[PDB]
């Protein structure tokens, strides 16, 4: 091994998340758009 | 209206006012659009060699590498990689996603998804507008072909090598090799095809030669007749009674179309349906099907092989195939 | 066909700009084509009461 | 509008320099050799098959 | 991972994790290696995996030293599956040899400035020799590209063209170097190995190598550049 | 000539006549199509 | 093949698959009987 | 090359987020008719 | 029937006068139905009458017989055909459904109500009713559920399926153990689609086959009773649009997401599809080839370990850019391919070098070459090979002309949703029929975009 | 020298795109 | 019992011909369908009982 590498091709990783923290940054982005919506739209069920 | 951010924010983003319509599609389409059109440039321009077909042989495909505009192209990725997903944190540096034929991949992505995107953008300003939303359809067989040959093709052949590079001569590379393993010439769907272009523009200069023949008198001489139109005019500017009339006596008569709606109609379905036909000859033929074979169909009463015009088509695709990748291939037979 | 490859091999047609020109004129004459008549036949007046678009023109 | 000599050129004095031109120009060299015995009678060519331009296993 | 964790993965769980390229690494060994067992052993299982490039550069004031580079052919730069034989002397005197397996990988560096160095890093007939702490020794280093290889424009040995036929009026000496010198001749490289760790009742070995190769020569177009590869290597005696 | 070709050639003339057939009795009869 | 009992009945079996693409000629036929109406 | 990764996932996810949520909000009446 | 006066649409439009017409709908929906199982039968029927079961099903192009044999039902070991009757009673039975369906559709078509809403308050539906419509939804939903089940339980607990991963060639063999953990079922949904990964296609063993399609069906189940007991939320009422042709709409997008799913899992796949009755895929061939020339050149002497090709990369062999040993060639695109029988010559770092020297069967490189011979290489009138062929040979893969036919349907299908879609969306605002000419919206807009 | 002489023509068209579109002259109805 | 199955096949196929090309000219007949309900009952009865007939007799040989 002469260098890093991510060696997280050919895998079955869930959305390509290998570390948490890029579902957690996924799930963040993504419920604080909702909160935006549901706080002025109407989202209710 | 609503004191919310969010709600401003939507109303601007759906704005008819703004000078070109952002949309919800428009949201995706810009982001992957500038990326694509960045890397683009970038690559084209500055770009170390690739190695294409993965047999460490780099193809140089930038100017600054000593390429002109017709022979510069993003060449497509190596084929060690396969359809295997190789975004830039993948690579273990910025030069080996650059060995590797990275920024096509990256550029391909991007593209396709802004396509789609572009597609509904021209429904969603169809919506917005109050217009009948069926120009994204039309659209749609310009996507339809290029997802073909960047996106369907590769995935039968089984590597993104085998995509069309995003380059002039690259192009012109791609349709040889695509005819010297599939016979694209003798299927029926390339025929369709062609019968398309060729009578989208029979189709086209004979529809714009008969307005402009019909365009009725309102400007006279010493000046270009397109001031007599006006943007605001809202009228038939031209005689459609004569022009139907000089059509049909020019070939027969009861030649119909003396709807301009169902001449429009006419315009709009037949490249449409000519280029649909096509982008699926070419997915097909990605699934390895091929046109006809006609190689040595006619034989004499002994058993002799009597040539045809099949037969140097043939020989044209054996000169083709024996070329198209020197080094590539260990084993007779292609296959893929 | 065969006049088609003919033409490729010995006289590399596809890099002369001339039929350049040639597939720009005659894949933009298609594209003209298509685009008009969508146009039209997604910006029509209603100038009718039926579903069916064309016999609303006289 | 065959070639473009400076790229010729350079191909020649640099024995790795590889662009999609230069792989037409080997499709066309390809195309003319297999070609030319059946498409023109007249010529009478009887070229051997070793001296038909061809790549590796194929 | 030793050779055991290895063994005892499965292919669904190596494939995609650049486990294959690593060679294994004893782990329960002892450090002494004069403590090996003397005799004559079939080395099978022979593994080498480098840990750094670098290539000579000769600077203004002729300090030629060796730069760094960065790897552009991703993990296919491990030798691995190689036989051979191997003499351990009563003294420590080492006879090694190699004779098949994987031996060779063609692999590119890229050089700052932005130059694309590609070699074959081989060990192929290794005869080395030298004692059991380090021992020394020559290998064949083949051409980077075969005969049957064609250059962009058709030229090669045994199969091509021998002729810049695109320029039917320029086949002359200004042009001797590319066309039909298409020089094939091997060269040879110089290694050293040190072995670092025994296990005598696995009878497995492991240490660190050092290999002075040229680079690619394109076919005799242009000089080779020295390739200095350090890394370490495993193998099993008998 | 072939007996399997007879009755391949009687069948699909059958199956290609039946379509008109009721279509032509309807129209004669007067059924609403 | 099909079982010795019904292999005089082959003709019938080649014939059979066409007459889905049938129909649709037999819509065409039908509104042809009623001009178009 | 983590921080790429995780800034360009977090830039996916904004546009695609956005995407998601303003066609849900009343986006069909949002036209001159 | 109805005429353009009375409805506006024309004859090339003329089903879109049954859009508010519920009883003869039903008869459309019920013939077309009957129309598919009459094709199901009618085929089946062709196909065996021209089988011989000597040769394999992917000689002869047999496309229905494949998925019949797939599911056991006269198959032994290495996909040995040994009864044809089955297939016959399947033809038969589809066949005898077929018309009676069709009897069906015609009733429901001429004779049966024109609308179903006053006489039969059970099936009136009105486009509208967002209650009535997921009622409907749910009872389908039920009905697939229930087939799903079904394929389970003949996986189960009928003879079981034909699994071509099991030892030697493969045969039928009851799954048991079925995988029904969460994790693994649903990791594949979320999988990428790219090399490697494959989504769904990728699904390599019966048993997650099995568990995937016992989560579906009880999925499908709940589904179903939930969208029966309940309605739609208000988010839900502002996100749709409300009427048939947006709910074809919506099945013409889903469907041609399906189509192109199974256009890639017909290409791809190998274990849902066997490659003892569809012939080898792309990939297989390639690596068959690949084997087959290394097999040869290691029997005549020679190291193929050792041997490097012209390119200097090695001409059997080589290394996969993350490190597994792999088939030399232009076979390294398809170095992800795993098929039964060149699993055993795997080791933990890819392929064996010493596996590959002494491990190979006969019965592998048989196969080997069989499916090299046979690679999914076709020409439109049935000519086997490349292009550039003799024309001799009389095949084309049951792949190939799966994965073009379905791509196509799934392509025009897409096209459907853009039509239908829009049109849904166009009539729900009022444009449908044209620009106002009194009040066009753009005259009310400021100049200059 | 060629490479800036092709940069500068593609800028060059880029450029007169970008003014095309947003430099136009109004359309005027009527 | 395989010429009685092959004689009550040609039966059952010629029993599919009359209804398939008399069932539709019934339905869409004006009055057609009243004054027919008996033939078309027959006939279908018939129809299925020479269905059942043939899987009997394949059953049996
Ligand atoms: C955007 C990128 C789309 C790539 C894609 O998706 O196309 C490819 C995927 C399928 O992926 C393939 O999936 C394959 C799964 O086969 C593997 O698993 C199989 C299991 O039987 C076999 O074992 C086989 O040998 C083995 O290779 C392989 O992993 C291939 O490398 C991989 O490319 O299509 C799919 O997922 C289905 C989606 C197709 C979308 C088509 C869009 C058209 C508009
Ligand atoms: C208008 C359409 C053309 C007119 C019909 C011509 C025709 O078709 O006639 C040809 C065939 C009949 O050919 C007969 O059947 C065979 C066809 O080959 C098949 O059978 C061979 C073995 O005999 C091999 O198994 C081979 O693999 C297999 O393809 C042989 O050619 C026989 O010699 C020949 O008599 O019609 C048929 O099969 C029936 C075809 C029915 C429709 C099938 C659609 C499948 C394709 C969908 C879209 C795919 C791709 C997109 C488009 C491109
Ligand atoms: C499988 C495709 C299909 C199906 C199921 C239908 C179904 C239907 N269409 Mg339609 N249509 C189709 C394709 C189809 N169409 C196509 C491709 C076109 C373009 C040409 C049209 C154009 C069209 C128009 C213009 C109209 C319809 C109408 C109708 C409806 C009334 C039918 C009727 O009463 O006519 C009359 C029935 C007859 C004349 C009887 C002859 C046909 C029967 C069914 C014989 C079938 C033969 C078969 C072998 C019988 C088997 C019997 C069984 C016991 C074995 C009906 C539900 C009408 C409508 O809108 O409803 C209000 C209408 O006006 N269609
Ligand atoms: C999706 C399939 C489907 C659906 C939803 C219906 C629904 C309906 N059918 Mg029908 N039918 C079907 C298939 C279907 N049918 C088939 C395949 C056949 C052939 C066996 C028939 C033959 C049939 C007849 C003979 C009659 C109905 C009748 C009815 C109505 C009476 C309700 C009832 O009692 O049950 C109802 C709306 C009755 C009817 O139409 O009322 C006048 C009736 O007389 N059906
Ligand atoms: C094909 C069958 C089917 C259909 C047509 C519907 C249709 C509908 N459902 Mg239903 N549902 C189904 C099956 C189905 N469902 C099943 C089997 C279940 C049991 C799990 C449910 C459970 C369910 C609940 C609990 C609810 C609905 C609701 C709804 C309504 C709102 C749809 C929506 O939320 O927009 C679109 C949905 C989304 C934008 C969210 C997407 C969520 C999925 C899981 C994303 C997964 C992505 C993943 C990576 C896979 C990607 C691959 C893909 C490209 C193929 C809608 C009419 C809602 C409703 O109205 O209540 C009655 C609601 O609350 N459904
Ligand atoms: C010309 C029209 C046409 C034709 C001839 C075909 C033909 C075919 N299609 Mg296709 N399709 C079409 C149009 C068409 N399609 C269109 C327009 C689309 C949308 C774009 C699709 C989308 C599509 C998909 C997604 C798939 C097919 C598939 C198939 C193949 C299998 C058919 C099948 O089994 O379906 C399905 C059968 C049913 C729904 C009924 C099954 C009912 C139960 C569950 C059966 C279980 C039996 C049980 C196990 C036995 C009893 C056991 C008991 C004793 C316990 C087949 C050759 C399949 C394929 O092979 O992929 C290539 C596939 O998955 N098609
Ligand atoms: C058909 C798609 C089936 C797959 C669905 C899940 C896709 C997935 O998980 O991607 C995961 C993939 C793969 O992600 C990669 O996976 C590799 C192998 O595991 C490595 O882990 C890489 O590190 C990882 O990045 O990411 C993508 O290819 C793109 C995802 C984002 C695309 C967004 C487009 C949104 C457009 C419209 C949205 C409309 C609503
Ligand atoms: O031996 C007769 C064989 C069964 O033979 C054996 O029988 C055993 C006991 O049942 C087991 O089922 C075994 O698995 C089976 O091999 O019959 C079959 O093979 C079944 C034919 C295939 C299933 C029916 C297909 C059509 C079914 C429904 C069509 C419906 C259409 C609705 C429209
Ligand atoms: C496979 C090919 C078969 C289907 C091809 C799909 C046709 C898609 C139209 C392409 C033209 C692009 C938009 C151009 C466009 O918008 O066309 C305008 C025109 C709109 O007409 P109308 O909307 O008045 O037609 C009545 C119904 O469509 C009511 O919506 O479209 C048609 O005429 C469809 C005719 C049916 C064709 C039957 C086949
Ligand atoms: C509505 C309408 C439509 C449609 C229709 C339809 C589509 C119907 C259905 C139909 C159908 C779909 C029917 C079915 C039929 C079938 C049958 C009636 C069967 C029979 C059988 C028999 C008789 C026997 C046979 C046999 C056996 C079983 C064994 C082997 C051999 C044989 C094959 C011989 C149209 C378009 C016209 C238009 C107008 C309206
Ligand atoms: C069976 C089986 C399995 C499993 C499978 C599964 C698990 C499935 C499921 C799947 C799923 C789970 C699916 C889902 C899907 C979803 C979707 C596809 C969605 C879509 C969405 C939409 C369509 C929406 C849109 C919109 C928005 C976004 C905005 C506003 C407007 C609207 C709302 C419209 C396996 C693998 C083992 C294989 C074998 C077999
Ligand atoms: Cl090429
Ligand atoms: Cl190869
Ligand atoms: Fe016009
Ligand atoms: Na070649």
């Amino acid at each position: 091994l002469v260098d890093d590498r991510m060696n997280g091709d050919g895998t079955g990783l869930p959305f390509g998340v290998n570390d948490g923290i890029l579902g957690w940054v996924i799930a963040g982005t993504l419920g604080t758009i909702w909160a935006i919506y549901f706080v002025s739209q109407k989202d209710l069920g | 209206e609503n004191t919310s951010l969010w709600a401003r924010f939507c109303e601007w983003i759906t704005s008819t006012e703004n000078r070109l319509y952002i949309g919800w599609f428009g949201v995706i389409m810009i982001p992957t659009l500038l990326t694509a059109i960045s890397v683009y440039i970038i690559a084209f321009i500055a770009a170390p060699p690739v190695d294409i077909d993965g047999i460490r042989e780099p193809v140089s495909g930038s100017l600054l590498y000593g390429n002109n505009i017709i022979t510069g192209a993003v060449v497509p990725t190596s084929n060690a990689i396969g359809l295997h997903f190789y975004p830039i944190w993948e690579a273990a540096s910025l030069d080996e996603w650059l060995y590797n034929g990275g920024p096509y991949q990256l550029v391909v992505c991007h593209f396709f998804l802004g396509v789609c995107c572009y597609m509904g953008r021209e429904w969603e300003l169809s919506y917005r507008l109050g217009m009948r939303p069926w120009i994204a359809v039309a659209y749609s067989a310009p996507v339809a072909a290029a997802t073909a040959v960047f996106i369907i093709y590769p995935i039968g052949q089984g590597s993104f090598s085998d995509g069309m590079p995003l380059g002039i001569s690259g192009t012109f590379n791609f349709m040889i090799v695509f005819q010297a393993e599939h016979n694209i010439l003798m299927h029926p769907f390339h025929m369709f095809g062609v019968a398309g272009v060729f009578g989208g523009s029979l189709f086209s200069a004979m529809h714009g030669s008969l307005v402009t023949s019909s365009l009725i008198r309102e400007t006279t001489e010493n000046e270009s007749a397109n001031a007599g139109y006006k943007f605001g005019q809202e009228e038939e500017t031209y005689n459609i009674v004569a022009a139907h009339g000089y059509f049909g006596r020019l070939i027969f008569q009861y030649a119909s179309f003396n709807n301009s709606r169902s001449l429009h109609f006419f315009l709009a379905v037949w490249p449409v349906v000519c280029i649909w036909l096509t982008a699926l000859g070419i997915s097909t033929m990605a699934f390895n099907l091929n046109g006809f074979n006609f190689n040595q169909s006619v034989v004499d009463s002994n058993g002799r092989v009597l040539n045809t015009w099949a037969d140097i088509i043939n020989r044209a695709n054996l000169g083709m195939e024996v070329m198209h990748e020197r080094n590539a291939h260990n084993f007779p037979l292609d296959l893929a | 066909f065969r006049f088609i490859l003919f033409f490729q091999g010995f006289h590399n047609w596809t890099l002369n700009p001339f039929h350049m020109m040639g597939v720009a004129g005659v894949l933009g004459a298609a594209l003209l084509c298509a685009i008009h008549g969508a146009t039209v036949e997604n910006t029509l007046f209603e100038d009718g009461d039926g579903a069916n678009t064309f016999r609303a023109f006289n | 509008a065959y070639d473009f000599v400076s790229q010729e050129i350079r191909a020649a004095e640099d024995p790795e320099f590889e662009t999609f031109y230069t792989k037409n120009i080997l499709l066309n060299e390809g195309i003319r050799a297999w070609m030319a015995a059946q498409d023109q009678p007249h010529e009478k060519l009887t070229l051997p098959e070793e001296v038909l331009p061809r790549g590796n296993a194929l | 991972l030793t050779y055991d964790e290895l063994q005892g993965l499965t292919y669904l769980q190596v494939k995609g994790t650049g486990i294959a390229n690593t060679c294994p690494v004893v782990e329960q060994g002892t450090s002494n290696v004069r403590e090996l067992k003397p005799g004559d052993y079939k080395l099978e299982k022979f593994c080498m995996e480098p840990t750094s490039f670098t290539v000579k550069e000769e600077d203004a004031k002729g300090r030629e030293e060796f730069v760094k580079t960065k790897l552009l052919t991703r993990l296919t730069y491990g030798l691995d599956g190689m036989n051979g034989s191997m003499k351990i002397n009563n003294d420590g005197s080492v006879e090694f040899r190699e004779d098949e397996g994987l031996d060779y990988a063609a692999t590119t560096v890229k050089l700052p400035g932005g130059e694309y160095v590609p070699f074959l890093f081989t060990i192929k007939e290794f005869d080395g020799k030298g004692t059991l702490d380090s021992f020394s020794g020559d290998f064949l280093v083949p051409s980077y590209r075969g005969s049957t290889f064609l250059d962009p424009k058709g030229r090669g040995g045994a199969t091509g063209y021998d002729n810049a036929i695109a320029l039917p009026a320029k086949a002359d000496a200004d042009e001797i170097q590319r066309l039909n010198n298409k020089s094939y001749t091997p060269g040879k490289g110089s290694a050293v190995f040190s072995v670092a760790k025994v296990d005598t009742e696995t009878g497995e070995i492991a240490g660190v190598f050092e290999s002075i190769q040229p680079s690619d020569t394109e076919m005799g177009a242009h000089p080779a550049k020295d390739i200095k590869i350090t890394g370490l290597w495993y193998g099993q005696l008998t | 000539m072939s007996l399997t070709l007879i009755l391949q050639l009687v069948a699909l003339f059958a199956v290609v006549a039946a379509g008109p057939l009721v279509v032509v009795l309807l129209s004669v009869r007067g059924g609403n199509l | 093949k099909l079982p010795e009992a019904y292999a005089p009945f082959s003709p019938i079996v080649d014939v059979l698959p066409i007459i889905p693409v049938l129909f649709i000629l037999l819509a065409f036929v039908w509104q042809a009987s009623v001009s178009f109406r | 090359m983590l921080t790429l990764k995780i800034f360009v996932y977090t830039v996916v996810t904004f546009f695609v987020g956005l995407f998601i949520f303003g066609f849900l909000s009343n986006d069909p009446s949002r036209n001159p008719g | 029937g109805r005429d353009q006066e009375t409805t506006g649409f024309a004859w090339w439009a003329g089903n879109a006068r049954l859009i508010n017409l519920s009883g003869k709908l039903l008869g459309a929906h019920v013939a077309h139905a009957g129309l598919i199982v009459f094709w199901a039968g009618a085929m089946n029927l062709f196909e065996v009458s021209h089988f011989v079961p000597e040769k394999p099903m992917y000689e002869q192009g047999l496309i229905l017989l494949p998925h019949i044999a797939t599911l056991g039902y006269g198959v032994g070991p290495g996909g040995e055909v040994l009864d044809t009757f089955p297939y016959f009673v399947s033809g038969v039975l589809h066949l005898i459904s077929s018309a009676v369906l069709g009897f069906g559709g015609v009733y429901h078509s001429l004779i049966g109500p024109e609308t179903l809403e006053e006489s039969y308050p059970f099936f009136g539906y009105v486009w509208k009713d967002k209650n009535k419509m997921t009622n409907i939804l749910g009872y389908h939903l039920i009905i697939l559920g229930c087939g799903a089940w079904l394929l389970v339980l003949k996986a189960l607990y009928f003879g079981g399926v034909y699994d071509t991963w099991a030892p030697g060639g493969g045969d039928v063999r009851i799954i048991s153990n079925p995988t029904t953990n969460a994790a693994i079922i649903f990791g594949y949904i979320v999988k990428s689609p790219f090399g490697g990964d494959g989504w769904i296609v990728s699904v390599d063993n019966l048993e997650d086959i099995i568990g995937g399609h016992i989560w579906i069906g009880t999925l499908c189940i709940l589904g179903g009773i939930w969208h029966i007991y309940t309605t739609p939320w208000p988010w839900a009422r502002r996100a749709f649009v409300w009427s048939g042709e947006a709910y074809l709409s919506y099945s013409l997008a889903a469907v041609s997401l399906m189509g192109f799913t199974a256009c890639c899992f017909a290409w791809f796949n190998n274990t849902a599809y066997p490659s003892e009755f569809y012939g080898p895929t792309g990939p297989e061939a390639s690596q068959a080839q690949a084997f087959t020339f290394l097999v040869r050149d290691q029997r005549l002497g020679a190291n193929v370990a050792s041997a490097q090709g012209p390119t200097g990369l090695g001409k059997y062999l080589m290394r996969s850019p993350t490190g597994e040993i792999i088939f030399g060639g232009e076979t390294m695109r398809f170095w992800d391919f795993r098929g039964p029988w060149v699993e055993p010559l795997r080791g933990p770092s890819g392929l064996d070098l010493v596996k590959l020297k002494n491990d190979i069967q006969p019965w592998q490189e048989r196969r080997a070459a069989e499916y090299m011979t046979h690679a999914p290489l076709g020409s439109l009138n049935s000519v086997g090979g490349v292009a550039t062929e003799i024309n001799a040979v009389n095949f084309v893969s049951p792949r190939s002309w799966l994965a073009t036919s379905h791509f196509c349907l799934g392509f025009f299908f897409f096209v459907g949703h853009l039509w239908h879609a829009g049109r849904a969306r166009a009539a729900a605002a009022g444009f449908e029929k044209g620009i106002d000419r009194v009040d066009e919206p753009v005259l009310s807009m400021r100049p200059l975009d | 020298m060629e490479a800036l002489v092709y940069t500068f023509l593609l800028i060059g068209t880029l450029g007169i795109i970008f003014f095309s579109i947003f430099f136009r002259e109004p359309p005027r109805i009527a | 019992m395989t010429s009685i199955l092959q004689i009550a096949l040609l039966g059952l196929v010629l029993v599919s011909f009359a209804l398939v090309v008399g069932v539709p000219v019934v339905f869409a007949s004006p009055n057609g369908w009243t004054e027919n309900k008996g033939v078309v009952f027959s006939g279908l009865s018939v129809w299925f009982l020479l269905v059942f007939a043939v899987g009997v007799f394949n059953s049996f040989a």
